[PDB]
């Protein structure tokens, strides 16, 4: 029926066809490449360097989760050119995602940056929404981190993802998001560990 | 009947150009032809000569105001003496419009 | 539309209050 | 055929801004599809 | 031959059905097995095949850029939906009797081979003449007025959708 | 860090998800054991009620294996259903065999036990789960 051989190249499982008339090959490579970038994106985005790295990564596989729930979930058994048709407004999409990551690759603010860039790029398009959701969690920790000199004011540092580092006692330097508020948060935290210490 | 309803079928879906420029030039203000394929060159077709009159004195009257679906009427009119009587029921579209922008 | 309202309005309204 | 012939080569030459032939042809285009499809269910 | 027809129609050539990078989607040459007055039925099949092929490519280089002419390949596949839902089709219905004939593959088609041909040339003008920016939204409106039912259905979704994009610039600058 | 053999002759299609579903067991096989020993008096007042607490998940995780089987019974349970099934399962034993494995690295007991549990609750500041 080669209707469960082509489905299973979208979960990476190898099959009789698919190593790792006549022209089905052509048909079949279409949907055949598409299989090529989803493994190409478990062997990328596997481990749980930089901490909104890690978030990023973490978004993704909310994402690819989703991809494997909509298969395996409609067709029984359809007709062959049905599946090249229905995974053809979603299928294109994955090769997408394939210019966006490297299947080199900023971190910290470099990348929290370069994602956004990304939506204005394309925005009105069908991409807006799993760029957001992207964003929207890629930018999660980073928050904490600006969470802290608001309310707490201890400065918190792992591997340098933050713009800021760490008499005088006002050598915390310093030197995408609007810049007016940017130089604000810099002192915005300094009064506080100024207090803290009065 | 059988012929008749080919030759009206295949009057309606030729005609729908000059309704649509027609309407166009009546609400829109301004007439916008393409090749200069109306008959009025900013040699006739006696179709809608019987109310021509009535058309140019609402098109130029409208084109002074602004400096200061007629296709889908006569279709559903089909719905609800043929081509004679039949057609002088589409000009109650054609004229009521035509006396308020005169009005 | 990018409007970045999520971050500011809850943090515009403390920054006047601490300084 | 004679009948049937020239009229294809008339759709022919207007395929590959008139607004009126271009809206003719439609016309005369979709009576064939009709008609082709009374032929074709004979073929059956 | 008739799954052969089919995925040829998809975008795939092979064998019997041979691709050439000016001319377009042809046959070969006669075939024993099928009859000799068929190769001229074909040949004003492909001529629809060709089309999608031509499309289906230029959609996917994406060229010249521009948001507007991104948002246009994005709306062009909207319009190309329903040939590609019409072409699964034909495989059910001969999956069910295997008595249909050509003459019946073909007739199905019926309303895309009026229309790809109308819907080819708004394409040929963009690649010719490098038609940046905004005055998309006239070279695709000029073509708008169209007489052709069916064109003046489809192109008015394109400009529907590429309005999208103003609307959306629009509302974020006033 | 325990290690798993699967199969010499089996369907490759197969093998590849079946090592999707273990890791949820191998960090299972290193919590059972931070419970065994921990419990030891030796370990002080807070590397007990650190492996009690721990220990109400596990019973949890026990009786999520439980209505599985009793619904592969009625043959309702594939291979592919199993897969999203237990995903509440491999991200909360995958916390508690990271605590677990890096409160017995350095050698903590009283208040260097009850610092660590304040600091990998403020990594998953955006995590909320």
């Amino acid at each position: 029926e080669l209707v469960k051989d082509v489905l299973n190249v979208l979960i990476g499982v190898v099959s009789a066809t698919f190593s790792l008339p006549e022209s089905i090959s052509s048909l079949l490579s279409e949907v055949a490449e598409y299989g090529t970038c989803y493994t190409r994106l478990s062997h990328f985005s596997l481990q749980p360097k930089g901490l909104v790295f890690q978030a990023f990564t973490s978004g993704l596989r909310r994402y690819l989760q989703y991809y494997r729930a909509c298969v395996l979930s409609t067709p029984p058994t359809l007709s062959l050119l049905t599946i090249g048709f229905l995974f053809k407004k979603l299928g294109r999409q994955l090769r997408y995602l394939a210019e966006l990551c490297g299947v080199a690759f900023p971190t910290g603010v470099k990348l929290l940056s370069y994602l956004y860039q990304e939506a204005l790029h394309n925005c009105s398009n069908e991409h807006y929404p799993v760029l957001l959701s992207l964003l929207k969690t890629s930018c999660e920790p980073y928050t904490r981190f600006i969470h802290d000199w608001v309310y707490s004011g201890v400065f918190r540092d792992a591997y340098g993802e933050f713009m800021i580092q760490v008499k005088l006692y006002w050598t915390h330097g310093y030197v995408v998001f609007l810049k007016h508020i940017a130089h604000d948060i810099y002192v915005c935290g300094k009064t506080i560990n100024l207090l803290k210490l009065c | 009947e059988q012929t008749v309803s080919l030759l009206f079928s295949l009057w309606v879906e030729t005609v729908r150009p000059y309704l649509q420029t027609v309407d166009e030039w009546i609400v829109h203000g301004h007439l916008w032809d393409g090749a200069r394929e109306f008959i009025i060159q900013r040699t006739m077709v006696s179709f809608l000569k019987p109310v021509l009159k009535q058309i140019i004195m609402a098109g130029k009257s409208m084109q002074l105001l602004k400096n200061l679906e007629l296709d889908d009427v006569h279709d559903p009119l089909l719905a609800i003496t043929f081509e004679l009587t039949l057609r002088s029921c589409l000009y109650p579209h054609i004229d009521k419009q035509y006396l308020d922008c005169c009005g | 539309v990018l409007m970045k309202r999520s971050i500011t309005a809850p943090l515009a309204a403390h920054i006047s209050l601490v300084n | 055929g004679q009948v049937v012939f020239r009229l294809q080569e008339f759709i022919d030459e207007v395929m590959g801004p008139f607004r009126t032939y271009q809206a003719f042809m439609w016309a005369l285009y979709k009576y064939f599809i009709s008609f082709k499809e009374e032929l074709a269910e004979i073929e059956k | 031959m008739i799954h052969e027809l089919l995925l040829a129609l998809s975008g795939y050539p092979g064998s019997i059905f041979t691709w050439n990078k000016r001319s377009g989607l042809q046959v070969s040459q006669d075939f024993p097995f099928l009859h000799p007055s068929e190769t001229s039925v074909l040949n004003r099949l492909c001529r629809l095949g060709t089309d999608y092929i031509r499309f289906t490519e230029f959609i996917e280089q994406y060229t010249l850029h521009g948001i507007y002419l991104r948002a246009f390949c994005t709306g062009l596949d909207s319009v190309l939906q329903p040939y590609r839902q019409a072409l699964l089709d034909l495989e059910q219905e001969f999956l069910g009797d295997p008595h249909l004939s050509i003459s019946h593959v073909n007739y199905f088609l019926d309303q895309f081979q009026l229309l790809f041909p109308s819907v080819m040339v708004v394409v040929e003008q963009i690649k010719s003449q490098k038609i940046h920016g905004c005055q998309i939204l006239e070279t695709v409106y000029k073509h708008s007025c169209g007489g052709l039912p069916p064109v003046r259905s489809a192109l008015e979704k394109i400009l529907a959708v590429c309005h999208g994009v103003m609307y959306k610039q629009l509302s974020a600058w006033m | 860090s325990r290690t798993f053999l699967v199969d010499p002759n089996l369907d490759l299609s197969i093998r590849e998800l079946v090592h999707r579903i273990l890791p949820v067991a191998a960090s299972y096989s290193a919590v059972t054991r931070f419970i065994e020993e921990k419990s030891s008096f030796e370990y002080g007042q807070v590397n007990h009620a650190l492996a009690a607490a721990m220990r109400t998940l596990v019973k949890e995780h026990l009786i999520l294996v439980s209505q599985l089987e009793q619904l592969h019974r009625q043959g309702l349970l594939s291979l592919q259903k199993l897969w999203f099934y237990i995903q509440p399962a491999m991200r909360t034993m995958d916390i508690l065999a990271s605590l677990a494995t890096s409160v017995d690295k350095g050698e903590c007991l009283g208040g260097s036990t009850l610092s660590l549990l304040h600091d990998r609750s403020f990594s998953y500041t955006g995590d909320s789960q």
